[PDB]
């Protein structure tokens, strides 16, 4: 995810005064196990600065099992390599150890494919060589316009009486079971209580919170739950007699 | 700023300039209850304080994401907003991040350095010799050279390309409480808040111990996550959470800020 | 039962102590408790306890001791132990609802919601953490000294 | 098809990329696809991209943006 | 020991407000209710017992008084 | 101490880019100055940007136009290669009416008085005999970079596109500090800070509108 | 109790570091720890048989659901 | 020319000597800029004096601590290095403090030449044991930043004359941090707190109005340029 979009200025820049676009977490790579990218990377650079490789008088040793006439290269070089019959190892050793100046008469990136960076935001350069370079980079489908979901108050189911799923029909968030798990694992009976009951189904509760919140006053108790009357007149309807006695005195309906 | 309850309902819909300037106001220290679906321990929800930032993300602690289980690789949580006194309350008492810091499981520190503050605060205390600025201490022909009255002055030359932040140094040391033999030793009767004495240690982990409580013997080893394990789980043994919660807060801030300076590709 | 107490726990941390992971044996010897909390009948009671019935200790114990049965100690599977839960809208809530139901509503039997998961599924206030008689009702005064101070 | 509304809700806007002054082989590249530029495969950008951690902003494989793409639209 | 100032919705320390409870639990209600009764008080109906800030939050209110040790509690 | 009050020599390499060389130096101190400067210049600079456009044929920017090779679209991201400069600090309309077939080159606009395009060489849009190509561009001075505003929520019309207005005359700037004497005999610092510009304004004149920015940010 | 009977550690003591170092210092090779396996609660179990929480960093809550 | 919103700088107070500074509230990218800015120039730009080379009589090659005191040589010179002078001279000043018998050797204890001051004289430089006499001469001068010590052939050929690393600063120990701020409907505003520990000397609203004083005129030869158009404050 795209944790921050920085200001052009304040952005890892190169020697030359190019910021780098992107700047993906080293951590993330030997863990993942997928080096590829950083392969990818550095032949990127290969791919955008041009290269005429001083082949030699004699060949140099990597250039030993050289493909078709890949010696020279100019400017934006875009570079086909087959997912096994392709770049080897050592060859991108010899391929980032490439004359491109850049506009002025000096190179960016060093034999071993890393450069030194000056910090935009704080102004030093770093104080290590980091692993700059052209990688191709994919806009993915997973979008805050499908992910992004918000909502207050708004219009309700008719046959459930909690709100709705789904940003079409504007509505809630699923609190699930392992949310009133982890609420009572806290032991947070009031916001577990305050979710299940005014947050979710009763009727008189949302309206009646709703209207103490712009009234700016207490929050009332939450009484009747819809889900418990839905059980009782359930299994009423299920020719079972369940009448709920309190410590002492005679019984009660919920109203 | 709205003359009526239906014209503020219209206002809110519009997303005029007046309402931003109050939603601060109206979010001040207003907690929030971060979920992640699956729930999978007590730690998979916490509380929070809302900042407005600006973009279409929930901007998520670096340290709450050992216990969310939550990697940033298109992963979603869940804001809930408690309405009752005794939600907001119970909000910030119970399920708030920093009262959290230490597991149910077992009672280790589950929001420590991890990933990335790891190697930072690891390089920033890691002492490595044949270093920039290095104290020698020579024989009869020159000064010892690499001695330091006060961490202010050692920074002067770190922030010049001539001390290098991993060295063995002599810093004279007076704000960070001294080792328990270094105390027994030098002082014995009084503490050190203003009493001065000298280390044989590195900057880094001298700007290390000053993110770590005033009052709090000192480190003089490189941050391996275990020792930062033992030590975070020690403070949090003998300390007030407040004091960890801000000492693992500096920790964090430290350690991204060296992170990069870091050297690690 | 004191030295399968000791084993199960013993084992299942372990395994823990295997992948690197570590929890607290309370934590584990809270579900040993609620395996290793019941007794199974051969036969005995000889008043509304039939022979062949997983019965609760305390309430087995104060008929059993007779101040005016023959229990022998049990291991129950958690899902044997939910099943022969006390509470029935619970046990109708995991599973085989008919079934439970069916024996609740002839039984007559009532549950106390000293559990949460049943006190959860009635949209009521959890028993647990802040929902005590100790907490949920705290009568909170301004100090004498602070009031007219003010 | 000048900007039809595809299936998974993206654009297949389609571009001529052949001049007028031009012989065109059989089998050859002529217009250009929601995600061809002279015939290939291009779905995402060629960015310069750089490999650390920078100030916590792509910590646990997050990732950082300069507004340059945002501005410039690429 | 060293609290090195801390600010906003983690002021005032919950080690002082939990030492006027028996547990953190207590405390909850134990603010709630003076969160309840301050919430009241704009319409016991006691006023705000510590000096009230520009826009500060009933809750806020609660923990710098237990904070401050201008209530008691009585465990039901 | 040295009490050598800071110099700065005005130079050229091109027109479109020229170097600078700021000295003496306190030893330590060029890398934040050049940062500074380099940010100062990337960030705030009054550039002349497209602001919004108009076609009398398309409606908005998801159509084509009759008798065009590239559609407003990409029309609207090659206009963006423009470096109008515009002396003006109100909005000011510009016009294009190329007829008949050729290609259409940035040169083509007839700009009202104090609004000039520096590199007539790029390339816009391709037109055969059949096509018309008729377009009105809004230039506005601003700084930095704006979102394409919204012609709903204000009282514009549906002719007008809004386009994605970046007011940065500058394109590139950098900086390197060269040692320049021994650490012995009070080492100095000297920087040499390259900079480079979209041909809109001169690399001596964008570092003087830095120059004038920063110093009114900076309180005593 | 030691093998003298010179006793170390009294009841209701959380066993942190420092006791539990005091207890091998002492020179037992084992100890009588208060458990929910040996609770005699009528529902659920009692505080301080349960031992301090994990979560508080003090004596376990009068209301923690365990 | 272009308008803003006007940055406020409130003096928040730490301490007697330091100080923290707010900036508020900057456009996205004014934190950092004038942020490291102002840090380097409050570290490095401000004048001030140091002692550079000190002289302990009594070491020619003698390593070990000068016999009749109770610290060492680099106690000695870590202490001297926290003694803090103000010399308006432009010249390396000789001066020399000299103290005998039992006790504690204060700041007060030195003697300073014309021109120099001691802001401190309750301050410890050493403590001299019973049957002792410890004189040590002390090269102060003015300079910038930090300067590591150089045995450049002026102390080299020298038998003794100590060199020490000196801290010419005023200002001892600068940082900061940026916080976003919701200024308008826009966010993502940089409010510059800045911390600052200097020595008693000076006051960190004069360190600062010095640090910007030095910005202001080193800009002023770029603002002098042109003077085409500013994004005025
Ligand atoms: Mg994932
Ligand atoms: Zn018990």
């Amino acid at each position: 995810v795209i944790g921050k979009i920085l200001p052009v200025e304040d952005m890892p820049f190169l020697p030359d005064g190019t910021p780098v676009d992107i700047i993906l977490n080293t951590h993330g790579v030997p863990r993942r196990m997928n080096i590829g990218q950083i392969l990818e990377t550095h032949l990127g650079w290969v791919a955008k600065a041009g290269w005429n490789i001083d082949v030699a008088a004699g060949v140099p040793d990597w250039a030993s099992k050289l493909p078709e006439e890949l010696y020279s290269a100019p400017a934006d070089s875009t570079v086909a390599t087959p997912v096994f019959d392709g770049a080897q190892e050592g060859e991108l050793a010899g391929l980032l150890g490439s004359t491109l100046p850049n506009r002025d008469g000096e190179v960016m990136v060093d034999a071993d494919g890393k450069s030194t960076l000056f910090d935009g935001r704080s102004g030093e350069p770093f104080p290590y060589p980091v692993t700059v370079g052209y990688m191709y980079i994919l806009k993915l489908h997973h979008l805050v316009d499908d992910k992004i979901h918000a909502r207050s108050t708004g219009p309700y189911s008719m046959i459930t009486q909690q709100p709705l799923g789904g940003k079409a029909q504007f509505g809630g968030q699923r609190f699930g079971e392992m949310e009133c798990w982890a609420m009572q694992a806290y032991g947070a009976a009031y916001t577990l209580q305050e979710l299940l009951t005014i947050k979710s189904d009763d009727t008189v509760g949302r309206v009646k919170v709703y209207e103490a919140i712009v009234k700016g006053e207490n929050i009332p108790e939450p009484g009747i739950p819809e889900s418990f009357k839905v059980l009782l007149k359930e299994l009423q309807s299920l020719c079972l007699n369940v009448e709920v006695l309190s410590s002492d005195g005679a019984a009660i309906e919920m109203r | 700023h709205a003359q009526n309850i239906k014209s503020a309902k219209r206002m809110v819909e519009r997303q005029r300039p007046q309402v931003w300037d109050v939603l601060e106001e109206v979010i001040a220290e207003h907690p929030v209850l971060l979920n992640r679906a699956p729930t999978l321990h007590r730690l998979g929800i916490q509380a929070f304080e809302p900042q407005l930032v600006e973009g279409k993300a929930i901007q998520l602690h670096p340290l709450v994401c050992e216990a969310f289980n939550a990697d940033f690789d298109g992963d979603q949580m869940a804001v809930h907003l408690p309405l009752s006194a005794e939600a907001q309350a119970e909000a910030r008492i119970l399920m708030l991040s920093s009262n959290n810091i230490l597991s149910p499981a077992s009672g280790k520190p589950l929001a420590m350095p991890r990933l990335d503050m790891v190697t930072g605060l690891y390089y920033l205390t890691t002492l490595v010799e044949g270093a920039t600025g290095e104290y020698q201490a020579a024989t009869k022909d020159a000064p010892e050279q690499g001695v330091y009255s006060s961490p202010a002055e050692a920074i002067m030359a770190m922030d010049r390309g001539a001390l290098s932040v991993r060295a063995k140094i002599k810093v004279r040391l007076t704000e960070l409480r001294p080792p328990t033999d270094l105390e027994a030793q030098l002082f014995e009767n009084g503490w050190k808040p203003g009493d001065a004495w000298t280390a044989e240690t590195t900057l880094g982990r001298v700007m290390f111990n000053e993110l770590l409580p005033k009052s709090y013997p000192f480190v003089n080893e490189q941050m391996h996550k275990k020792v930062q394990a033992r030590i975070i789980n020690d403070l949090a043994e003998r300390f007030p959470m407040i004091v960890v919660a801000q000492t693992v807060d500096k920790l964090k801030d430290a350690g991204f800020y060296w992170a990069t300076r870091s050297g690690v590709t | 039962p004191r030295e399968v107490q000791i084993h199960l726990v013993k084992e299942v941390q372990e395994v823990y102590r295997a992948q690197g992971v570590s929890i607290h044996d309370k934590h584990i010897e809270v579900i040993v408790r609620q395996m290793l909390r019941r007794v199974t009948i051969i036969d005995s009671g000889s008043t509304e306890f039939l022979p062949g019935s997983l019965t609760e200790r305390a309430e087995f114990e104060a008929e059993n001791r007779r101040v005016v049965a023959a229990g022998r100690p049990v291991l129950m599977g958690i899902t044997k132990a939910s099943l022969a839960t006390d509470s029935w809208l619970s046990a109708a809530s995991f599973q085989e609802t008919t079934r439970v139901l069916t024996d609740a509503a002839i039984n007559c039997r009532s549950d106390k919601l000293n559990g949460l998961k049943e006190n959860v599924i009635i949209g009521k206030l959890i028993p647990a953490g802040t929902g005590i008689s100790r907490y949920r009702n705290i009568q909170v005064q301004p100090t004498e000294e602070a009031r007219a101070a003010a | 098809r000048k900007f039809a509304r595809s299936n998974h809700g993206t654009c297949a806007n389609q571009r001529p990329i052949v001049d007028a002054g031009q012989r065109v082989e059989a089998g050859q590249v002529i217009a250009d696809g929601p995600c061809t530029q002279n015939g290939e495969m291009a779905l995402g950008k060629n960015l310069l991209v750089a490999i650390m951690p920078w100030e916590g902003h792509n910590y646990e494989d997050a990732i950082i943006l300069s507004n340059r793409l945002v501005e410039e639209d690429v | 020991s060293a609290y090195d100032t801390p600010l906003g919705i983690t002021n005032p320390p919950i080690d002082e407000l939990l030492s006027r409870a028996s547990s953190k639990y207590a405390l909850v209600i134990y603010a709630a209710k003076r969160a309840r009764q301050i919430n009241d008080y704009y319409n016991e109906y006691v006023g705000p017992l510590v000096e009230p800030g520009l826009q500060e939050k009933p809750l806020s209110i609660a923990l710098r008084e237990i904070h401050g040790d201008l209530l008691e509690h009585t465990e039901g | 101490l040295i009490s050598q009050r800071p110099t700065l020599s005005e130079e050229t390499v091109a027109e479109n880019r020229s170097r600078f060389v700021i000295e003496p130096l306190e030893p330590g101190f060029g890398y934040t100055l050049g940062n500074s400067l380099r940010r100062t210049l990337l960030s705030s600079i009054p550039g002349a940007a497209v602001t919004s456009i108009r076609i009398d044929g398309v409606l908005h920017e998801f159509t084509t136009v009759p008798g065009v090779k590239e559609d407003v679209t990409d029309i609207i991201l090659n206009l963006k290669g423009l470096v109008v400069s515009s002396d003006d600090d109100e909005p000011v309309t510009m016009y294009l009416r190329k007829q008949g077939p050729g290609v259409v080159t940035a040169g083509d606009i007839v700009p009202p008085a104090g609004v000039t395009v520096h590199n007539p060489d790029m390339h816009i849009a391709t037109l055969n005999d059949k096509g018309k190509l008729e377009v009105e561009l809004v230039v506005e001075r601003g700084r930095g970079y704006v979102p394409a505003v919204q012609n709903k929520a204000s009282g514009a019309e549906i002719g007008r596109i809004p386009v994605d207005s970046i007011y940065s005359p500058v394109l590139k700037v950098t900086y390197k500090v060269e040692a320049t004497r021994v650490e012995q005999r009070t080492d100095f610092d000297k920087l040499i800070i390259d900079v480079e510009t979209k041909n809109s304004i001169s690399p001596r004149d964008a570092l003087a509108s830095a120059g004038g920015t920063l110093v009114e940010l900076f309180g005593l | 109790v030691d093998a003298n009977g010179n006793v170390i550690i009294e009841r209701g003591h959380d066993l942190g570091d420092p006791a539990i170092d005091a207890l091998l210092a002492a020179g037992i090779t084992t100890v009588k720890v208060r458990s929910v396996l040996t609770c005699t609660s009528a529902t659920g179990v009692c505080a301080m048989c349960y031992g301090r929480s994990m979560a508080t960093g003090k004596l376990v809550d009068i209301g923690e659901a365990v």
